[PDB]
């Protein structure tokens, strides 16, 4: 069983190359659970850092990073804290939720997502958010707006050239938009951990953004496509992945920030970016406040 | 939610606290517990966890009572002590972290914890 000591399952070439249409996911471990030594979304959070670990991520001196839907019922935050544990020492947290609590980020804004002002450009996008409403299941599973909007909009304008997103999806909770802006990015899959892997959550991956498509989605498709993967891809629960943690934390690879013109980029900037080497975006002080909306 | 409504009834936090869970009172739960090699330094605070095999890493806000029950921390710099790092509990106190840090003390020349780990 080696699959049970990878941190998880990424989605395959082999199913998103696929054109069917979109069936209801029905998962033979459906809403298991496993014992957890510590919250489940402790070892959720750090099997998504594991795998991001095999990800060609930009990490940065200052790296800038955005957590939303970081908190919870219990009124605390714990995948904040996984990430505090993975990331470097000078990495800003920034994380986000519709009701309080208490956390280990640098800047805690309390409101609606759609509250948060990014004054800058951000090198990671972390999203657990999720709607209530969703279990409101009826009539067809189309694509969702909620939070996917302002997402979306953040990929277009808020995330610096090879900065990566994960961004959490299920079943019934996705966006054909946002799986068609994965083909902004240098690569893109989707990640489902090994510790809820009894569950239709996915972590939407997007690793180094181009700002330009390369990749044609049609993100309907993709999203049948990724139903199909579940239904057909045995997962069984585990955390054997977290038995070694001598190596969880994120490398420190001191990647360069440069400050380029549109025109000035060519194609050794594009293979910089799409390799992990390389970010372009300010590098002034970050600003994220929360905003006053009407 | 009982004990933290009790901690705003009060001028003094953390003895009501502490008497609380001294006389019975179930301490404070949903403290984040990390999973982490235990082959740290196994001092008090760190930016990293640093448990040792005698030791559990907690997120700091978690264990933190003025934190835990949003009210004012009482360090004169008013920035919060355990917030945003990372803190080790001795294994055999794991069931009441937030009692733990409000009864003990790092050593502020060796950053160990006194009488745990604190060898002056
Ligand atoms: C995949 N599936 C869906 N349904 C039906 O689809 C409807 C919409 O699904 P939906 O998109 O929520 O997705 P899922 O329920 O996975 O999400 P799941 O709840 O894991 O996760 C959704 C959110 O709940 C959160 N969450 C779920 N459990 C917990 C928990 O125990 N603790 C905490 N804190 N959060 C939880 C989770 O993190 C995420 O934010 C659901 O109501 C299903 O009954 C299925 N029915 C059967 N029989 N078999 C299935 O395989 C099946
Ligand atoms: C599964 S929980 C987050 C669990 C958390 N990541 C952890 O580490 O335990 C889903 C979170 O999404 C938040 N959320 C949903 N919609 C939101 C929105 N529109 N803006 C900000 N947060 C939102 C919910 O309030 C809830 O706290
Ligand atoms: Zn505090
Ligand atoms: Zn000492």
């Amino acid at each position: 069983a080696s699959a049970d000591w990878k941190p998880g399952h990424a989605m395959p070439s082999l199913f998103k190359v696929q054109n069917v249409n979109l069936e209801r996911c029905e998962l033979a471990n459906y809403k298991q659970s496993i014992p957890m030594p510590v919250h489940m979304n402790i070892a959720k959070y750090m099997q998504l850092c594991q795998y991001l670990n095999t990800c060609t991520l930009a990490v940065p001196a200052n790296m800038r990073v955005i957590h939303f839907g970081a908190g919870s019922d219990k009124g605390i935050a714990p995948g904040t804290s996984v990430l505090r544990q993975w990331l470097p020492t000078d990495a800003i947290i920034i994380d986000n939720d519709l009701n309080e609590f208490v956390s280990d980020a640098d800047i805690t804004l309390f409101g609606d997502c759609v509250t948060v002002r990014v004054g800058q450009q951000v090198d990671l996008v972390i999203s657990d958010m999720y709607d209530p409403t969703t279990k409101n299941v009826t009539g067809s599973n189309e694509s969702k707006a909620l939070f996917f909007t302002y997402l979306c909009n953040l990929i277009n304008n808020n995330l610096a050239l090879g900065g990566s997103v994960a961004i959490k999806i299920t079943e019934h909770s996705w966006s054909v938009e946002l799986y068609e802006l994965m083909g902004k990015f240098a690569w893109w899959t989707v990640f489902c951990t090994n510790a809820n892997a009894s569950s239709s959550e996915g972590f939407l991956l997007g690793i180094n953004y181009l700002g330009t498509i390369k990749e044609n989605i049609d993100g309907g498709a993709m999203h049948a496509n990724y139903i199909f993967w579940r239904n057909s891809t045995p997962m069984n629960l585990s955390t054997y992945s977290l038995f070694d943690l001598s190596k969880f934390q994120l490398k420190l690879k001191g990647t360069p920030v440069l400050q380029l013109k549109e025109s000035q980029i060519n194609e050794l900037v594009i293979s910089l970016l799409s390799q992990g080497k390389l970010l372009i975006r300010d590098n002034d002080t970050l600003s994220v406040s929360t905003d006053v909306l009407v | 939610s009982s004990v933290l409504s009790l901690v705003n009834f009060t001028v003094d936090p953390q003895k009501a606290y502490l008497d609380f869970v001294n006389a019975g009172g179930a301490p404070l739960t949903n403290c984040v517990k990390m999973l982490t090699p235990k082959t740290g330094t196994g001092i008090a605070i760190s930016v990293k966890p640093e448990s040792t095999a005698d030791q559990e890493t907690y997120g700091g806000a978690s264990v933190c009572l003025y934190c835990r029950a949003h009210i004012e921390h009482p360090d004169v710099s008013g920035v919060c002590k355990y917030k945003g790092k990372f803190v080790q509990i001795p294994a055999q106190c794991v069931r009441d972290p937030v009692g733990f840090c409000l009864s003990n003390t790092p050593c502020n020349v060796c950053q160990y914890w006194i009488g745990y780990g604190c060898n002056c």
